[PDB]
């Protein structure tokens, strides 16, 4: 089984440049059809470029000569050189390892390889979070969020903590407003609270489990106000 | 090992072998059409079907609307080369998906083995092809060869989503139902699919998505392939066998056409609508038709129109029908091999079992009628895979059937116009004005497929009152337990995946192959627009009152159904008057987010209420607001509903009370055998075993009646409650959004409201409510079974026991000579066995962990 | 044991009508399909009409509209009404009970005469 790790994404200005790279762990990298796909939330992956085992290249209809895909077999790396970036190019750029099997490709069966991606953003109140980290199972962490107004301070309104692990939809962990609500998986273990002096909404997490592992986000309910996230990893040492 | 072992493109050059222009049987003179042989005996024709039926050449909507819930027309679909290429790849991908399952591998192998019988001679000793089970294959040089084939997939006719299995008939032979079989033509499109509503799954999947889910086209194709399987083995059920419905009452569908063949093919609960007496008649009938095939092979002394030998062709049919052949070459039907083959084709190969292998969301019953049409495209791997369909592994679409959710996966589903209009087919239900007041009637149109399924009593037959002769011959059945996944694996292991029949050389048919499609029963239109004057508000009025259309005014909720029906700006809610007041109040921008917060709490609280009870047999919870949501029992108030339910039980839910008619049970007559102890004793044992079967037969019959007549009613109420909840969420959202949009652009910028967030939270609450409602309605359905149907069976069964006991005791006395040395032990045995009921176990008759865990 | 006994048949003028009958003994016919078949010399025996316990019927294409099959579960009988008979109809007719055995009537000649 292959692991694929993309790099090179970031914030780019309209008209600007980027160079994406992906390093593949495994063997017979030169056996694979390497590709770059763009994905935006709530939408399918979309081919940007791909390259055959023989170096033959193919590009999406929107590229129009602006990007170049290339592969280096001795380094197990695929590259996507990008120029003249547009707002339409924004998205998660995910590298794909596919191959032929008979009349179909492994992609068609569904068994091909995909990386987590490298995010590409194109430029034109906000919550900050913290307190995440790596803990053993049974351990403890305290998550914290604060904002960085008039006529209202919506931070005063109901606020929720959420969880998202790669490949899985986001879920609420706890909310605090007139009521305090907890996900069923978390009841008795986590405690959400407010600190008026400190101006924070906090999430105390005890008896942590491997399955708690996820990036946790703070949110003002029924709005578009979201924090960037904070990695939480619950794991025992490899031994 | 892949089913399709070649990549096919529409513009690939012809080779006369698996890419060719072909001609198929036809009434007039069809032109050759480009076709692809995607597997031995199976072709694809990426053309709209304007050929197979000469009365069906036009691709426009018909003059008379088809009497179906969803239809779709587009004369230009599948007219270009690129569409035909995409059509072909969609179909081949779907075959690979079906084949990738153990069950589909077995079905497709059966289809390839199921060559139409060589019954085309009328000479008693001769094997001959029937020409309408062939095609002409044009060669690259412009000559042609004729070939046999089992299956063609072709594009749809004018109604693009009317999928079905067609075949050419015979002047004397009814090939799809006499055991011969015939080449099957499936009209099918991979480019569209149906949308359906589903709420049953919220307990296992509480984050189940809102709105419609899409049927996986693999299930749909598998459904048509299962029909093709029945028809190739000549064991289709005659389409004149339909499950007839009552249509007279205001709450009943105007009409509904569902064939026995369809119920069978669906499997699951639907197939159990057919009673044992009819089931067994079918099976015995097809058995005899298979015997005739064996006989015809024994009488065959010659074969014409091929170089293939007589031994070869007899052997093809030995394998097809799984005949036994003794060392002298004589064919016979083994009863046990026949029962296995027939059970596999009819009970293992079912839509319900395909759904289990695909692990997809699907309608659980034909009564969960399709509600919408979607354009789809399954060819790109980013959209759909052979192993996962839409629910792509390691993505957000992997869980909760999210890939099939048309709102979550909206890039994969474009909702099309349904050409069946919302009230194209309807009843007009009017509350007499005086009931409301003299004031005008309150009349609403109700879509046909929103009405109740009320099956005709003629559908349920039995021979319970029929006496029975008991002999020393045990004549005792085996258990015959329900199709388990383990059982399927055991069929799988037996299965012959080895040597398909060959593509043999046959002599050239005529250039035009003349054929006419199988004659079908004519179907009379059901009546339409029928008007009912009523003396009460119906559930349909209560539900309609909860709806609203496009407008500019602020909608307001009201606790009055009457007000709502009369004013397009007023929407009925069964929520509390405090909710009405809170949701309707003018709310300033500074308190908006607190107001939405509270409404979501109140919406959740109201819809999550559950009352516990100990005062009702087999019902331990009650959801009180079902009362005022749907005017259940015509009591407008929850207190009235909780009390009424305690007072009358589950019957208050029903739109109609079923007849459950169990006659005096036929009595047993015992053959006497003087001078033979063992046979006389056997006859007593046989009596008792058959008595045990009698209890099982009565219970099985009652369950069939209940599934069809009662559980269907509860399922529909369950669906209307989900609609009612959705209606309340949409109304509350429209009001909240209206209020937000009155704010200044500064306030909105500060508030930064995300109506999607609210939709999500309300959808979550609806799921939680439906968990409770499904559990409750389930309990009511089983309680009604337990307490209002089964006891009529029990009383008749105890009567029977009592009579049998007297019969057996008299028999022991009348034979006490013979029984000498055995009289007292047999007395006790008779007395013990017949002094206690055989307990009803629901798990024995129905498989659904939903209805079983209520038990 | 199971016996099917046919009666009727014989000579009939072209275009005429004829009824064949069969009585089943040794078995109830409730829940079991029945049918009529025919076999002309040198030819394969062919189904002509079928009738299921609940009364639904099936016909060979070429006798539909001319022949009617009927049954009576109470009397354990079946009949085949033959109207507008044609030379193609001549042969030996057989009633059948589609039960767990081979249950056939004796065979009765129908000859259509111009």
């Amino acid at each position: 089984q292959l692991q694929l790790v993309e790099s090179g994404g970031g914030l780019v200005q309209p008209g600007g440049s980027l160079r994406l790279s992906c390093v593949v762990s495994g063997s017979d990298f030169n056996t694979y059809i390497m590709g770059w796909y763009r994905q935006v939330p709530g939408k399918p992956r979309e081919l940007v470029a791909d390259i055959t085992t023989e170096g033959k290249t193919n590009y999406g209809g929107s590229v129009k000569g602006r990007f170049t895909i290339s592969r280096d077999n001795a380094k197990n790396t695929v590259y996507l050189q990008m120029f003249g970036l547009k707002p339409e190019d924004a998205g998660n750029y995910v590298c794909n390892a596919d191959w032929k099997m008979g009349a179909w490709t492994a992609g068609d069966y569904g068994i091909d390889y995909w990386g987590k991606g490298t995010l590409v953003t194109v430029s034109s109140l906000q919550l900050v979070e913290s307190g995440g980290g790596l803990v053993h199972p049974g351990g403890s962490l305290r998550l914290s969020c604060a904002p960085s107004s008039t006529p209202f301070n919506p931070f005063n309104n109901m606020v929720g903590w959420y969880r998202q692990a790669p490949g899985k939809q986001r879920e609420m962990v706890a909310s605090i407003g007139l009521r305090i609500n907890y996900a069923d998986s978390v009841k008795g273990r986590f405690t959400i609270s407010r600190d008026n002096a400190k101006n924070t909404v906090d999430l105390q997490m005890d008896s942590l489990r491997p399955e708690d592992s996820a990036t946790y986000y703070c949110h003002i309910e029924y709005t578009h106000y979201w924090g960037k996230g904070t990695l939480v990893t619950v794991s025992s040492e490899p031994k | 090992m892949p089913f399709v072992n070649k990549q096919f493109n529409y513009k690939d050059p012809v080779n006369g072998v698996d890419i060719a222009y072909i001609k198929i049987p036809n009434a007039g003179q069809m032109q050759p059409v480009k076709a692809f042989k995607i597997h031995n005996k199976i072709w694809v024709i990426p053309e709209r079907d304007t050929f197979t039926n000469p009365e069906e050449g036009d691709l426009n909507p018909p003059p008379e609307a088809k009497q179906v819930p969803v239809s779709y027309y587009d004369s230009t679909y599948l007219s270009t080369d690129n569409e035909k290429d995409n059509y072909l790849k969609g179909v081949t991908k779907l075959f690979e998906r079906i084949y990738s399952t153990d069950l589909g591998r077995m079905l497709l192998t059966s289809i390839v083995r199921g060559i139409p019988f060589w019954g085309g001679s009328t000479i008693d000793t001769e094997l001959k092809v029937i020409d309408t089970n062939c095609i002409n294959v044009i060669q690259p040089d412009g000559s042609y060869r004729s070939e046999e084939l089992n299956l063609v997939i072709i594009g749809p006719s004018a109604d693009i989503i009317q999928f079905e299995c067609k075949s050419f008939g015979h002047e004397v032979l009814n090939l799809t139902r006499n055991g011969y079989g015939s080449t099957q033509y499936i009209r099918f499109s991979p480019d569209f699919t149906f949308g359906f509503e589903e709420s049953l799954e919220v307990d296992t999947n509480p984050l189940l998505g809102a709105g419609k889910f899409a049927t996986d086209p693999a299930v749909t194709l598998a459904h048509q392939l299962i029909h093709a399987g029945h028809r190739l083995y000549g064991i289709a059920i005659n389409p004149n066998r339909v499950f007839k419905v009552n249509t007279n009452a205001y709450y009943e569908m105007s009409g509904l056409e569902v064939s026995f063949e369809e119920l069978r093919t669906f499997g699951g609960h639907d197939a159990k609508f057919i009673d044992s007496l009819q089931e067994n008649e079918f099976r015995l009938y097809y058995y005899n038709k298979f015997k005739d095939i064996a006989s015809t092979l024994n009488k065959a002394k010659s074969i014409v129109g091929t170089t293939a030998s007589l031994q070869y062709m007899k052997n093809v049919f030995k394998e097809k029908y799984l005949l036994s052949e003794d060392t002298s070459g004589k064919f016979s039907v083994d009863k046990l091999k026949f029962d296995k083959l027939y059970k596999m084709l009819t009970e293992i190969y079912t839509e319900d079992n395909f759904v289990k292998f695909f692990k997809v969301l699907n309608a659980k019953t034909f009564l969960n009628f399709d509600k919408a049409v979607f354009k789809i495209n399954i060819v790109p791997k980013v959209n759909y895979t052979i192993y996962d369909g839409f629910n792509l592994r390691n993505t957000n679409l992997a869980a909760n059937f999210n890939g099939q959710n048309t709102e979550i996966n909206n890039m994969n589903f474009t909702k099309l116009k349904n050409f069946t209009g919302l009230f194209e087919f309807y009843k007009l239900l009017c509350v007499r004005g005086i009931i409301t007041s003299a004031l005008n009637d309150l009349c609403i149109k109700v879509n046909n497929w929103d009405l109740f399924f009320s099956p005709s009593e003629d559908n349920f037959t039995n021979d319970l009152n029929k006496g029975e002769e008991i002999t020393s011959d045990t004549n005792i059945e085996a258990a015959e337990e329900n199709i388990s996944l383990d059982l399927i694996q055991q069929y799988y292991l037996t299965f012959n995946f080895d040597n398909e029949p060959e593509n043999i050389s046959i002599e050239n048919l005529s250039s035009d192959i003349i054929g006419q499609l199988e004659l079908m029963p004519n179907i009379e239109r059901f009546p339409n627009g029928k008007k009912y004057e009523l003396d009460k508000y119906t559930m349909f009025h209560y539900l309609r009152a909860q709806e609203f259309e496009h407008g500019k005014s602020r909608i307001a909720l009201t606790n009055s159904v009457n007000e709502a029906l009369l004013n397009p700006s007023r929407v009925y809610t069964f929520f509390s008057s405090d909710y009405v007041k809170k949701v309707n109040k003018a709310t300033e921008a500074a308190m908006f987010l607190g107001w939405v917060e509270q409404l979501v709490y109140d919406f959740t609280d109201e819809t999550s209420e559950v009352s516990t009870t100990d005062k009702i047999a087999d019902i331990t919870i009650i959801i009180p607001y079902i009362g005022p949501a749907l005017n259940i029992g015509n009591m407008l108030y929850k207190d009235d509903f909780v009390g009424a339910l305690i007072f009358s039980g589950a019957v208050i839910l029903l739109e109609f009370i079923p007849e459950i008619a169990i006659p005096v049970l036929g009595t047993f007559a015992l053959v006497s055998y003087i001078a033979n102890k063992v046979l006389t004793v056997q006859t007593i044992d046989n009596a008792l075993s058959k008595r045990n079967e009698k209890w099982d037969e009565v219970y099985k019959y009652i369950v069939t009646n209940w599934l069809a007549k009662v559980n269907t009613q509860i399922d529909l109420i369950r669906k209307k409650m989900k609609e009612a909840l959705e209606n309340q969420a949409e109304a509350t959202k429209a009001i909240i959004n209206y209020q937000y949009n009155q704010y200044t652009e500064e306030e909105k910028n500060n508030i930064n409201f995300n109506i999607d967030d609210l939709s999500s939270k309300l959808n979550e609450s609806i799921n939680k409510a439906m968990i409770n409602i499904n559990k409750f309605l389930n309990q009511c359905s089983v309680s009604y079974l337990m307490n209002s149907m089964i006891p009529y069976g029990v009383k008749r069964l105890e009567d029977f026991d009592a009579s049998l006991k007297d019969a057996l005791l008299k028999y022991i006395y009348d034979n006490r000579g013979t029984l000498i040395g055995q009289v007292d032990r047999l007395k006790d045995k008779v007395n013990n066995t017949l002094s206690t009921d055989i307990p009803f176990q629901l798990s024995k008759y129905v498989d659904n962990q939903r209805l079983l865990s209520t038990f | 044991q199971v016996q099917l006994v046919e009666s009727g048949g014989g000579l009939v003028q072209v275009g005429g009508s004829l009824r064949l009958s069969c009585v089943v003994s040794g078995s109830d016919i409730s829940g079991i399909a029945m049918g009529w078949y025919r076999q002309a010399p040198g030819k394969r025996r062919e189904m002509v009409a079928d009738i299921f316990s609940g009364g639904s019927t099936d016909y060979a294409g070429s006798v539909k509209g001319r022949f009617t099959i009927s049954r009576d579960n109470a009397k354990k009988t079946s009949y085949l009404q033959m109207n507008n008979v044609k030379p193609e109809d001549t042969g030996v007719y057989y009633c059948r009970l589609y039960g767990s055995g081979d249950y056939w009537g004796q065979g009765t000649q129908v000859t259509v005469s111009s």
